């Protein structure tokens, strides 16, 4: 049930990048608290967001229920475990356990992983970790805890969880600057309808297309955004990246520009982006660049400004720092405004690769090779 | 090396410092650097103007020069600033046309110095030069005309089949 | 010519389009490729060789 | 010492005769690689 | 080993090198502004 | 032609000589027969690179 | 008194093998080098390196080398017999009273070995009873009645340089091979209070000494200790180097000649150098022999990518970083920041900042040359951007306020020669061009000899590796 605990995180991240309403923070942390015995988000929204400006005991009321729960659980580990469970009482133990401080969380992992037994006893757990992790921005659980889920979940699995590890390790691909495998175990588009893990399957898209959009060349773009119109029956529903997605196939470069800000912000304001968003953007604009010019060499930036916008200027500094990033082999000029289509790999490079190795290698052998005798 | 401080000290280091910038060394410059250091930066204005000055030289200004002779005796360091001066010109005479296209009587105005002797005469008249009409050019091609790149290759490829014979 | 449909250049500057392409080199794909895969085991050798060794 | 330390060396390099020591075991796995 | 005078002394992480080569290009709406400057 | 094709099979022998801990019988030696080929190949290129300069003039 | 049984262990299973063992095999041995306990002998050195040596405290005091430096005796082969009272001594640190017979009683301890009888002929086990005792003295220099004692114990392996010198047979392959480790330790406590003056022509005569009669070993080693010495102190003696330069062994020590390598590439960094001197960096810098060593190669590798900087064509640097070097290096990581951007009131702020780790590293070479670092990183950008550039655009791009100077910019990039960039002489305004169409086919085979003949050096190579 990670969709609403989803929707949670997301409210971390709201009390993480955006500082500019924190009591909006204190405004959803205490709505998650007032019921459900939420207290984790009130301890959180306490560290970051406002210090909690009525809930001290408004939810240490609510901290004393989860403290009666969490005590009742721990007595019916004791309660049932008198009775014979194959592992089922440190299962529930550790379902219930995965609400309040991380007394939960260490009475949940602490009790489930010492008797993990069969793949459901893992199955739940590494989605459970996957959410415990996903709460904030990490990587060690949502991760760590697929290593133990390969030593211990899937040995076969089913035809439905398994596709739903995988889209785990996808979801975190597109979190990640993973900008490929994600798109690659979100190319189910049928095993991911909607579940617990799914906090929306229009967030799904949103995942996969901006990972999609980079993942996918233009013959895979078509395979997955238009040929596999599978996702297209829902992702109808959000057009504006769909109709870039058009775009960028007819390599409309205003409306590049236009979406391109429009998603900028977008990142800018959505979760697990927030230290990293920097190069997606810029390198759409380089990439799609790259097949413009392609186009043919005697053209003009100028020619382009125009879908550029006003991009003369803008462009200047933009391809000087970007060649000067060391991209996109290409001409361009100011008082001549070239352009290019140049850089076949079968020239040298395709032959230069031969000694970049086999002298990389060769004198790596050669040392290797060396203290053998000195 | 416990001696009593040394008076002249300061400007026997830029005598040997400004003599070697006038011979165009490469790295007694850097073990001038090391050999005393730490009164470079702060003081000695003797051989903080001479290495600032090697700053702008190799910046990019030959009128850093005369900004300097604004002020440059610095007990008789003017023998070594008339080298400096040749130092600027044989320097031109290299770097009047490494790989330029033209210039004309008003860019050795601003290049060169001392606006027509018969130096520059002498230089049109000394390196094999073309006095073009108010108009001046390296040659008529400027890089002596820059086709046979396979038979010296061939007998590389004798001895490299010979080094690779013999060996296994 | 960004789908394989068009392989040439075409122009504005010049307004004349000029069509080109002859991609296939199995010299340098084939063999390149192919030293590509000999690194990988030679790599894959190196941990054989710092085994025995120690 | 004045004369005495070259041919001792000299000597020192029959690693060479063991080099050639090195080239009998391979033509004798040659040879009798052919014997086969 | 360090037998000599020297014994005296990925969420953003992958993408932080690129983040100092991204940290001279206008970090993150002048590139919207300009559209209307014209 | 084909040296691009051959190659890449005895080529797969490294691979076979993934043999780590204990696992290798005879080597399977027959990462030769090939280079020799290969020698005689060039060699004949750099002959005739030769012959071309040589002979004409 | 149960620990002090691990030194009682490990120091009977080191002269073992280095007394009887190594003696054994000067003997009659050494082909080439058949003691492969000396190399087993450095290995222990290492491990003595590692733990603590024998006795600094061991929960006593002075207990070994009061006992095993007596009665080696080489005689009748009843001498195993003497190894017996060696093992069997061992009743006093266990169960009688330890008592304090280290670093002022060892002045007749080491002339026991000589006084007892006339043990052997080898030198080897004179360094062995010269060096396995005074060793463990070296590494603990609180400079307070030990390094007085240091002084003296090296004085006396100054004497093992005469026992070196008029010993009588090539135990330079063992006596060498402990005598680089311990001329180091040598410089070290010399120089742990003042510069050396007349160990400067100890040091000479020393690599005199080992010129041909043997030369295995000595010359390299020794050759490290001269130019760290002309190093640490003012710059004369390069120019020694520049003429006599006989610098090339079987590089034996495989990080030895790495390291040599690496304060080389000092030398030729303060020389002056980028091309030659940043080649040999990479090669010491590939030529680290492992990360076996905590955080070693950091702070020396701060000080060898100091050309690389004076590039100006490198990135950030940070995947050497260790985490315990970044609090030293938070002046380094704004210096390479600093590299990659053009301001130039953080290139002066950064040195307004740092200027204390800079005096730390205390190579003014870089900054000399760092702000025409930063012009040439920008011409080189801007020349390899646009083929017809105005010299105006790119100068009143880095303020450069007037077209002349960035004439003598243009001119001496163009002696420096970079990009092909001439002036459309009437007051400036730069007429230009790239270069691709430039060669792409015969001048890569020009390489390839290059390429196939260093692979044929190396095919050779393992074939007299292969001799082996």
């Amino acid at each position: 049930p990670k969709n609403p605990d989803l929707r949670i995180a997301q409210l971390r991240f709201l009390l993480s990048l955006p500082e500019h309403r924190g009591d909006a923070a204190v405004r959803d942390e205490l709505m998650a608290a007032v019921r459900d015995n939420n207290m984790a988000p009130y301890y959180e929204a306490l560290c970051k967001s406002l210090d909690w400006q009525i809930d001290v005991d408004l939810l240490n009321k609510m901290k004393k229920a989860n403290e009666d729960e969490l005590k009742r659980l721990d007595e019916e580990l004791e309660d049932a475990e008198k009775n014979l469970g194959e592992s089922e009482i440190r299962d529930a133990m550790m379902a219930k356990a995965e609400i309040g401080d991380k007394e939960g969380a260490l009475t949940a992992f602490r009790k489930t992983y010492d008797k993990t037994v069969a793949l459901g006893h893992r199955l739940d757990i590494v989605f459970y970790l996957l959410r415990i992790g996903l709460f904030y921005m990490d990587n060690d659980l949502i991760t760590r805890n697929t290593e133990k889920a390969k030593s211990l979940i899937e040995e076969g699995g089913d035809w439905d969880r398994r596709n739903r590890l995988k889209v785990y390790q996808g979801l975190y691909c597109v979190a990640i600057r993973d900008f490929k495998q994600a798109a690659e175990l979100f190319l189910d588009t049928v095993s991911t309808f909607t579940s617990y893990e799914l906090m929306d399957y229009k967030t799904f898209v949103t995942y996969t297309v901006y990972v999609s959009m980079i993942a996918l060349e233009r013959p895979d773009l078509r395979e997955k955004v238009i040929k596999g119109a599978e996702i297209l029956e829902v992702l109808h529903s959000l057009p504006a990246v769909r109709q870039y997605l058009f775009s960028l196939y007819e390599c409309r470069y205003s409306v590049f520009f236009q979406s391109l800000a429009v998603v900028e912000q977008e990142m800018k304001k959505d979760w697990l982006f927030a230290p990293h968003y920097r190069y997606y953007v810029r390198e759409m604009r380089i990439h799609a660049y790259s097949q413009l010019l392609e186009s043919y060499r005697s053209l003009t930036l100028g020619y382009m400004a125009e879908a550029f916008g006003v991009g003369v200027e803008f462009i200047d500094q933009e391809l000087s720092r970007f060649i000067a990033a060391g991209r996109l082999h290409c001409k361009i000029d100011k008082v001549n405004e070239i352009v290019e289509t140049n850089r076949p790999d079968s020239k040298n490079w395709q032959y230069q690769e031969t000694i970049k190795k086999g002298d990389l290698l060769l004198n790596r052998v050669q040392k290797l090779s060396r203290v053998i005798n000195m | 090396e416990q001696l009593p401080e040394s008076a002249y000290m300061h400007q026997l280091l830029g005598l040997n410092l400004l003599f070697l910038l006038s011979q165009n060394r490469v790295a007694e410059f850097h073990t001038e650097l090391e050999r005393l250091p730490a009164k470079d930066i702060q003081t000695n204005v003797y051989i903080k103007h001479p290495v600032s000055l090697e700053q702008y030289l190799m910046e990019g200004s030959y009128n850093k020069v005369f900004l300097a002779k604004g002020n440059i005796p610095a007990e008789s360091y003017t023998f070594f600033i008339d080298i400096l001066l040749d130092t600027i010109r044989d320097e031109i005479a290299g770097c009047i046309e490494k790989a330029y296209e033209k210039i004309l009587f008003t860019e050795a105005t601003r290049i060169l110095f001392f606006n027509t002797p018969k130096k520059m005469t002498d230089y049109a008249k000394k390196r094999g030069w073309v006095l073009g009409p108010n108009n001046y050019y390296s040659f008529a091609s400027q890089q002596q005309k820059p086709t046979i790149p396979s038979t010296e290759l061939a007998k590389q490829v004798i001895e490299y089949a010979r080094q690779l014979e013999m060996i296994v | 010519i960004l789908d394989k449909k068009f392989h040439g250049i075409l122009d504005q500057g010049e307004g004349v389009l000029i069509i080109f392409d002859e991609p296939p080199v199995d010299k340098t794909y084939e063999a390149a490729l192919e030293t590509i895969q000999n690194m990988s085991k030679v790599v894959d050798s190196l941990y054989n060789k710092a085994k025995k060794l120690t | 010492y004045l004369s005495k330390i070259e041919e001792l060396q000299l000597i020192v390099n029959d690693k060479s005769q063991n080099l050639r020591r090195l080239q009998a075991q391979r033509n004798e796995l040659n040879a009798k690689v052919r014997l086969l | 080993m360090s037998e000599k005078k020297q014994p005296v002394d990925e969420d953003n992480w992958d993408d932080d090198n690129v983040e100092d080569d991204f940290s001279n290009q206008l970090r993150a709406e002048k590139h919207g502004y300009k559209m209307e400057t014209s | 032609n084909y040296n691009k094709a051959v190659e890449e099979e005895d080529k797969m022998t490294p691979e076979q000589l993934a043999i780590k801990n204990v696992g290798k019988q005879d080597p399977k030696r027959h990462l030769e027969e090939h280079v020799d080929v290969l020698m005689t190949s060039n060699i004949v290129q750099c002959l005739a690179a030769m012959l071309d300069t040589v002979v004409f003039k | 008194p149960p620990p002090p049984p691990a030194p009682q262990d490990v120091e009977m299973k080191e002269e073992a093998a280095t007394g009887g063992g190594s003696t054994g095999e000067a003997d009659g041995k050494t082909a080439a080098a058949a003691a492969e306990h000396s190399q087993r002998e450095l290995d222990t050195v290492t491990l003595e390196d590692i733990k603590e040596h024998v006795k600094q405290l061991e929960k006593a005091v002075s207990g070994k080398e009061p006992r095993f430096v007596l009665r080696a005796l080489r005689m009748l082969p009843s001498t195993s017999r003497r190894l017996n009272h060696y093992v069997l001594y061992k009743a006093v640190q266990g169960f009688f009273t330890s008592n304090n017979a280290t670093r002022d009683f060892l002045l007749p301890f080491l002339e026991e070995p000589m006084d007892t009888e006339a043990d052997l002929q080898f030198r080897p086990r004179t360094g062995k009873a010269a060096s396995t005792p005074l060793l463990p003295e070296v590494e603990a220099y609180l400079q307070l009645l030990v390094v007085i004692f240091m002084m003296n114990s090296k004085r006396y392996k100054e004497a093992q340089k005469i026992s070196d010198d008029l010993m009588q047979t090539q135990n330079r392959r063992a006596l060498d091979l402990v005598a680089a480790k311990c001329y180091y330790y040598h410089a070290r406590v010399y120089e742990f209070l003042d510069k050396l003056d007349v160990v400067r022509s100890f040091l000479h005569a020393r690599l005199r000494t080992a010129t041909l009669r043997h030369d295995a070993d000595g010359q390299a080693t020794l050759l490290n200790l001269l130019l760290r010495n002309y190093l640490h102190y003012s710059l004369y003696d390069q120019a020694e180097k520049l003429v006599s330069k006989s610098v090339f062994p079987e590089q034996a020590n495989n990080n030895e000649w790495a390291r040599y390598l690496y304060y080389t590439g000092r030398i030729k960094a303060i020389q002056l150098e980028y091309s030659e001197a940043r080649r040999t960096m990479t090669n010491a810098l590939r030529k680290a022999p492992q990360h076996t060593a905590v955080g070693f190669k950091q702070t020396v590798h701060k000080l060898l990518i100091v050309v690389e900087l004076l590039l100006g064509e490198i990135p950030d640097r940070l995947q050497f970083r260790q985490p315990s070097l970044k609090r030293s290096l938070m002046p380094y990581f704004l210096l390479t920041q600093a590299v990659r951007t053009g301001n130039l009131a953080k290139f002066n702020q950064v040195l307004d900042q740092f200027g204390e780790k800079f005096q730390a590293d205390g190579t003014y070479t870089l900054i000399i040359r760092l702000r025409h670092n930063v012009i040439k990183t920008g011409v080189r950008m801007i020349s390899l951007s646009y083929s017809r550039i105005s010299l105006a655009d790119i100068a009143q791009k880095l303020q450069l306020d007037s077209p002349e100077d960035a004439e003598f910019i243009v001119a001496k990039a163009i002696r420096d020669g970079v990009i092909e960039a001439s002036i459309n002489h009437e007051k400036g305004y730069v007429q230009s061009k790239e270069m691709i169409d430039i060669y792409s086919t015969r001048e890569p085979q020009l390489a390839f000899h290059q390429r196939i003949s260093f692979c044929l050096d190396i095919h050779n190579m393992s074939v007299k590796a292969m001799r082996f």
